[PDB]
């Protein structure tokens, strides 16, 4: 259901719209959203479980 | 009398008008310095004002008559 | 000083030029060291004013040699000061930025007008997109946006002949363009072309804004800012501290902010920049402007290093925090004090303990005038010296002042007018205030850590108001009810109870007296019992004659205490009232009789002595209570073990798998509660009457010796429940879930808890305590809104000359009397001449004071209904007659004019609500029966079954005034009829409480017609027996081939006709819905009254009740009389083909037929007839019904909510607010003014009292009547200030200003905060004098 | 619905780019030449 509801054909568009919703505007580049996502939950800097 | 406000009201009929007439009559006597008509009995001006009201001796009408007449005689004394 | 009225308006720019004194030019204010107001900064004295007297800054001009000589060097004034709180400077702007309140708030007021979307305008004004100022060519259009890149296309195409920019410049121009009149007549015109609803209201809206700007003369371009004020420093100050440490306001930042930006604006504008930076800069500017008006409105707020927002200008007006609720309506006060408190048992009424220093320092200038008068202190320095010297004379002098000088007593929270009082002073050598304890009952107070505050009546007016009005002798009852509020609280009751007491036991039995004096001598000699029935003589008195006592005397065998007690009694009474043990209710009614009969002062002084003697002979009476006064029965362990071996029975039953948990659960709790009850009964029989004391006999038993029962019997404290908890089990316990615990308690505090028992005891204790910690918030909130509504209302007139109002009938229903119509009437006044069951025995000429002689005279009569001139039926514009109100209770006579009323009901209603949140029909006795509004039938039993749901049962007495009353369902079964007599205790009615009967009143054959298996229905023949019929399914389950086809088995005869409804040609057959399953097949016949089928199955409440809150689930009703069929087939909702008899059919509305219907697809209704089932809404009632029905419904509802809790208030109060909800009526017709618009029903009645008078047969319009939610009803007000004080203020203020409106200070709230006198009561006379001055010029 | 003009202005300046090393000195030339002709 949700998959059909999910229009991002590709991972790339997913990156774009992630970046977009998070950074509303139109500056898109790749490394921005890439490092963004990676820093959310996959960098030691901005995230830790205890 | 002192603690109770009964027959002073039964004379007039309304608490509001009663304290208005009281607080006029006893400003004529607080600051002015005119004379009582009921005896004194060592109380402040409030009780004696209420006493003068009870026995039908001070009223809005009666104050009106007295001050009217006196001020008119003073107007005559001017000329 | 004196002024007539107020006004709001739109300040022109030149208006501000007029207001201002100099323009401001820099962000600086002072030096670092010479903490000095700088020129042209913030605090420049040159424009705002000087510090000292006649001192220019450099001291050039001085000492009036140079009087009006502005020191040219510093440009500084010379003359007098105190204008740094007055003078406002100003600033001229570079360019226009906008005001925001006329932009951001709901309906936008600015683009609202322009018929344009907001976001479009944002795109303009965040400087994102250009837009047509004006299409020079009509190729393009005004109100048309051009992106700054498409604008290029529009541009390079033409360049010349268009006007399109991006900013207030683009927009003031637009405002500066647009002409109002043509637009207005155009909307007026083309409304009549197409005045559909949303369209019509929108056109009306814009026409209103138009003609408002027309006739106001206020202007559209004034929205926008080109000059800006600046405040005096003293509202925005900066000061140092003793540490040299400085302290400022928020706003001095923000002013400062803008300066530099405007400087960096203009500074840049010297320098020819790209527009982009200018846009950015302007953004910064208007952002700062928003921040001034509201830090946190449009977006993310602004802070310093506080990390906290800077306080808005608006925040100064706001919440409580602004002027209204903090600083203006509540105030700090001079000449007041406070202290811890205590009791004076000895005291009398007017007296009050007073630690003397309090009055000492509080009565100082009396004393200083007095010492100058004596000249011991010739003047006041020496007076204070001698004060420090502590001369005895002072105290005499102090006493010599204090005599007859009344004083004010103050506790909080103040829930009603009686929570403060006015006494006479009494001095004492302590620091704890002694008082007359009973009035704790008024204050709800207790000597457990309470404390209180005090105020002074300096002026004679206050002095005398105190002595006359909230003198306690003038205040003894509630206005809520005729209740003595000085119930003897806790001890006096008990000592007296113990005294008036009839043992047999003590001694001295069967002797005789002369009178109670020797009774004293005799007991006091030590001969006798103060509790012993023995003979004496009395001499009691009666005023049977013309208010004239009538003496007599005879003997009585009575207890000694009572004889003694007669000595107190003032000689107008029998002995019968004092002839008993006198529970405290007896005391209540006893004092009641005293003022009933004699009046006040006997009852007063009587009561004081009763207090005194209660203390005396209770402190004599001897008393304590201990471990052995607490007593346990023995018949507890055995009931315990018995039910213990039965809980184990059902335990093993569930082990085998028989019963459920819920069955098990309910039955276990039933047996445990029964065991509790049995334990209570055992201890009651074992403690109440157990004692065996002989007295001239073998054994004798009377009032107990346990020491516990008569604590409850006196009413002092406690009841059977608490005592049970000490002795027996203390009921059950709950975790805060709301569930109920299974294993109850066994021990008590005499025996001692388990670990677990107390562990569990924890829970609901915490819960209900939390609730106790929060119901006051809602309480204060609500009561605050209540006063917020009804501030306007005061009596004006003796008699409004009005036509009739309400009817009164008792509320007895379902049980015995719940409100005697006697109790309803008393002190009201008739609507109408009123005769007796002896016909034509009129006794009112339409209005008398309905005092208790009249009420007794009635209660004789079998009359059971009467009308009364209603507050609503009163018609006094802007107030009332006193007749439609009648009596002030705690006065105890007719209400005099001038006293305000709405506040009174508010205190009446708000105060108590703090305490407040926490089959068959069987005839009882004999009596007449009264059923009506009836269609029914001799059923197939021969007895009676309803065929008009309207009807319900009553047991009327043999006379004609009711006993009992109970609902009766449509077609339920009876064993009786109306107009008969029946024995008591007799199941007269019965029915299946599951069935809603489909009974056929007709007699006619059955044949399967209109209905076929699996088209409209299913066929489900009962597997067990075999008989059935065509089985109707629900809305969904049936097949769609006949789901649009109404299934109806049809009543026929041997021929096939329609058995028409008996008496009307209407056919009789049933368009059967779901669950209307018939059991007998084709060819079968039914009886009259024969089911073809059956139909098998607090605080926030009241908050919603008064709020005008409204449900979602109406038991929807008949809009109009006449027959109905059903409608469209459920595109979300079915519709409803209505058909009046003579009216018009087409009305029909979306129905969720998912929920059950009342009337069927071929069945007729009268208007005012429910159609679905559920709750319903008030607006439906007004919209259809009269009023009396309505108001009567709601008063019954909520009074029950009260009385549920055992709560007592007169209905009159609740009438009052009704008329304040009803201050607006929507118009029907037109010709006077705009068509439909809600407006003062009062002023409607004015204009028609001018215009539809022979001014015109008619020009104006008829009108509906409306209703409002209470807070918004408060908002909808002629004045705005009462509206502006508290809630949704900003919006009200804007809407007030747009029309340049004004006010006249008629509500009291209006005249308070200005310092004027009240428009009522005391100042009624003054303010009506002022009124006729306004009448006399 | 981004009202933050940070986003606006940074977008609006991200519009433009830079050029180097002779368009620079060409602009200098143009400037000084028009100035010499004033
Ligand atoms: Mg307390
Ligand atoms: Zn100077
Ligand atoms: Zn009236």
């Amino acid at each position: 259901e949700t998959l059909r509801v999910d229009p991002t054909n590709d991972r790339l568009s997913a990156l774009v719209e992630i970046y977009r919703m998070m950074r509303p505007g139109e500056p898109p580049t790749r490394e921005a959203a890439e490092s963004l996502f990676e820093n959310l939950f996959f960098s030691e800097d901005r995230y830790d479980l205890s | 009398a002192r603690v109770t406000v009964q027959d002073a009201v039964e004379k007039i009929g309304n608490r509001f008008d009663l304290v208005l007439v009281a607080a006029r009559r006893a400003r004529q006597m607080q600051v002015g310095g005119k004379d009582p008509l009921v005896p004194e009995e060592n109380d402040k001006t409030t009780v004696i004002a209420l006493r003068e009201i009870e026995e039908g001796l001070i009223n809005n009408q009666i104050l009106d008559v007295r001050e009217r007449q006196e001020q008119q005689e003073q107007e005559a004394a001017e000329l | 000083e004196e002024f007539d009225a107020i006004k709001i308006a739109l300040a022109s720019p030149d208006m501000i030029r007029s207001w201002s004194f100099g323009e401001v030019k820099k962000p600086e204010t002072i030096n670092y060291r010479t903490f000095k107001p700088e020129r042209d900064g913030l605090f420049c004295a040159r424009i705002f004013g000087p510090v000292k007297d006649y001192e220019c800054l450099c001291g050039k001009y001085k000492r009036l040699k140079h009087r009006g000589v502005i020191c040219e060097k510093c440009g500084v004034e010379v003359t007098q000061t105190k204008v740094r709180r007055e003078r406002m400077g100003h600033i001229e702007l570079a360019s226009p930025t906008a005001h925001i309140w006329f932009l951001k708030s709901l309906p936008s007021r600015i683009g609202l007008l322009l018929d344009m979307p907001l976001r479009d305008i944002e795109r303009v004004l965040y400087f994102e997109s250009y837009v047509v100022i004006e299409g020079g060519m009509t190729n393009l259009e005004r109100q048309q946006i051009l992106t700054e890149e498409q604008y290029l296309d529009a541009l390079e195409e033409f360049g010349d002949e268009f006007d399109a920019k991006m900013g207030a410049e683009a927009i003031q121009a637009l405002l500066k363009s647009m002409d109002l009149e043509q637009e207005c007549e155009q909307l007026r015109e083309e409304l009549n072309e197409t005045n559909s609803e949303t369209k019509r209201k929108k056109l009306t809206k814009r026409i209103k804004l138009l003609e408002a700007f027309v006739q106001s003369g206020n202007k559209p371009e004034w929205m926008i800012l080109t000059v800006l004020p600046v405040l005096p420093p003293d509202l925005r100050p900066l000061v140092p501290l003793d540490g040299g440490r400085f302290a400022t306001s928020d706003l001095n930042d923000l002013y400062r902010r803008v300066i530099n930006r405007n400087n960096r604006l203009k500074r840049l504008l010297d320098l020819a920049a790209p527009d982009i930076i200018v846009r950015n800069e302007k953004r910064m500017l208007q952002e700062a402007v928003d921040a001034l008006l509201d830090n946190g409105r449009r977006g993310r707020a602004i802070t310093g290093s506080n990390k906290r927002p800077l306080k808005s200008l608006a925040d100064m007006i706001k919440g409580k925090q602004g002027r209204f609720r903090q600083n203006l309506l509540g105030k700090r006060v001079d000449y007041s004090g406070r202290s811890v408190i205590t009791v004076g048992p000895y005291l009398r009424l007017h007296q009050c303990g007073l630690p003397k220093k309090m009055a000492l320092e509080l009565f100082k200038p009396f004393i200083y005038g007095k010492l100058e008068l004596r000249g011991l202190a010739t003047t006041i320095k020496a007076a204070k010296k001698m004060v420090e010297r502590e001369e005895a004379v002072v105290w005499d002098i102090l006493d010599e002042v204090i005599r007859e000088h009344p004083v004010l007593l103050n506790r909080a929270p103040t829930l009603h007018r009686l929570g403060i009082q006015a006494f006479e002073p009494v001095l004492i050598e302590g620091k704890a205030i002694q008082l007359h304890p009973l009035v704790c009952a008024a204050y709800n107070a207790d000597f457990d850590g309470d404390q209180m505050a005090v105020h002074v009546p300096l002026t004679l007016e206050a002095q005398l108001e105190a002595r006359a009005l909230m003198m306690s002798t003038n205040n003894i009852l509630s206005p809520a009810n005729g209740e003595p509020i000085i119930v003897p609280s806790q001890d006096v009751v008990l000592g007296l109870y113990y005294m008036t007491r009839d043992c047999v036991n003590a001694k001295g039995e069967g002797m005789v007296l002369t009178g109670p004096k020797e009774a004293e001598r005799l007991y006091r000699s030590g001969l006798a019992s103060l509790h012993a029935r023995v003979k004496v003589r009395i001499t009691e008195y009666e005023k049977d004659a013309n208010g004239e006592l009538v003496a007599k005397t005879s003997l009585k065998d009575t207890t000694v205490g009572r004889a003694i007690l007669w000595m107190i009694v003032p000689k107008g009474l029998p002995y019968s009232i004092v002839n008993q043990a006198l529970g405290k209710k007896a005391i209540s009614k006893m004092l009641n009789t005293c003022y009933r009969i004699l009046g006040l002062k006997p009852t007063v002084i009587f009561a004081d002595q009763i207090m005194y003697t209660g203390f005396a002979y209770a402190a004599r009476s001897g008393a304590s209570v201990g471990i052995d006064d607490m007593v346990i029965p023995e018949k507890k362990h055995e009931i315990i073990s018995e039910a213990e071996a039965e809980v184990a029975e059902i335990q093993e039953q569930f082990q085998s798998g028989l019963v459920t948990a819920g069955e098990r659960y309910n039955k276990v709790i039933d047996i445990w509660a029964a065991a509790n009850d049995r334990v209570s009964k055992a201890m009651m029989d074992n403690l109440q009457t157990e004692t065996v004391i002989n007295r001239d006999g073998q054994e004798e038993k009377q009032v107990s010796f346990n020491s516990i029962y008569m604590m409850a019997d006196s009413g002092a404290r406690g009841s059977a429940a608490q005592i049970r908890q000490l002795a027996g089990m203390r009921g059950l316990m709950a975790k805060p879930d709301g569930s109920i615990i299974e294993t109850p308690i066994t021990a008590n505090f005499r025996e001692g808890l388990n670990v677990l028992q107390y562990f569990i005891s924890t829970h609901g204790a915490r819960k209900g305590l939390a609730d106790t910690a929060l119901k006051t918030a809602n309480s204060g909130y609500l009561t605050r809104r209540l006063v917020d509504v009804a501030q306007d209302l005061v009596v004006t007139e003796d008699d409004c000359g009005t036509h009739e109002g309400i009817m009164m009938t008792p509320v007895i229903e379902g049980g015995d009397v719940k409100e005697p119509l006697r109790d309803r009437v008393l002190g009201r006044v008739t609507a109408e001449d009123v005769l007796k069951p002896g016909t034509a025995d009129i006794l009112v000429p339409r209005n008398t004071l309905l005092h208790e002689q009249w009420c007794d005279l009635l209660e004789e009569n079998s009359v059971d209904a009467v009308k009364v001139r209603s507050v609503v039926s009163c018609d006094t514009d802007f107030g009332v007659c006193a007749h439609c109100y009648g009596r002030d209770l705690a006065r105890g006579h007719i209400i005099n004019k001038g006293e305000a009323i709405g506040v009174i009901a508010a205190q009446s209603i708000g105060e108590p609500g703090t305490q407040l949140t926490m089959s068959s029909i069987q005839v009882k006795n004999k009596g007449s029966i009264k059923l009506s509004n009836v269609k029914s039938v001799v059923n197939s039993s021969g007895k009676l079954v309803i065929t008009s749901r309207n009807t319900e049962l009553k047991l009327i007495d043999e006379f004609g005034r009711t006993k009992e009353s109970y609902k009766v369902p449509y077609g339920a079964v009876l064993a009786k009829g109306d107009g008969e007599q029946v024995a008591g205790g007799e199941t007269v009615a019965n029915w299946d409480p599951h069935t809603m009967p489909v009974i056929t009143e007709v007699s006619g054959f059955v044949r399967f017609t209109d209905m076929i298996d699996g088209q409209t229905i299913t066929r489900q023949t009962d597997e067990l027996t075999g008989l059935s019929s065509l089985v109707v399914l629900d809305s969904a389950e049936r097949t769609a081939g006949g789901k649009d086809l109404r299934p109806a088995l049809k009543i026929v005869d041997a021929q096939g006709n329609d058995v028409l409804i008996p008496g009307t040609d209407m056919p009789a057959q049933y368009f059967l819905p779901g669950k209307a399953i018939v059991q007998l097949e084709d060819g079968v016949q039914i009886s009259s009254g024969d089911t073809l089928a059956r139909i098998p199955q607090g605080l926030p409440r009241v908050a919603d009740l008064f709020e005008a809150r409204r449900p979602k689930e109406p038991a929807i009703l008949a809009e109009i009389s006449g027959i109905v069929s059903f409608g469209k087939e459920t595109k979300g909702k079915r519709r409803l083909v209505i058909t009046p008899v003579d009216g018009s059919d087409p009305y029909e509305e979306m129905i969720p037929k998912w929920r059950q219907l009342n009337v069927f697809e071929g069945e007729r209704v009268e208007r005012g007839d429910v159609i679905s089932d559920g709750p319903e809404a008030p607006h439906d009632i007004l919209r259809l019904r009269g009023v009396h029905a309505v108001t009567r419904y709601i008063v019954n509802e909520v009074q029950d909510v009260y009385r549920l809790q055992g709560v007592k208030i007169n209905d009159k109060h609740i009438e009052v607010i009704v008329r304040q909800m009803l201050r607006k009526a929507t118009i029907v017709n037109a010709g006077s003014s705009d068509f439909l618009e809600g407006e003062q029903v009062e002023y409607s009645r004015v204009k028609i009292a001018n215009r539809e008078l022979e001014a015109n047969g008619k020009v104006g319009a008829t009108y509906s009547r409306d209703l409002l939610g209470i807070t918004k009803a408060s908002l909808a007000t002629e004045s705005f200030i009462s509206a502006a004080s508290f809630q949704e203020t900003t919006r009200v203020l804007t809407e007030a200003a747009v029309a340049g409106k004004r006010d006249e200070l008629r509500g009291l709230k209006e005249n308070v905060i200005v310092g004027r006198l009240i428009p009522a009561g005391t100042g009624y006379a003054y303010h009506q004098d002022r009124m006729r001055r306004r009448a006399a010029g | 619905r981004t009202t933050d003009p940070v986003r606006m202005y940074m977008r609006e300046m991200g519009t433009v780019e830079l050029l180097t090393r002779e368009g620079e000195i060409d602009i200098a030339k143009r400037i000084e030449d028009g100035i010499n002709q004033v």
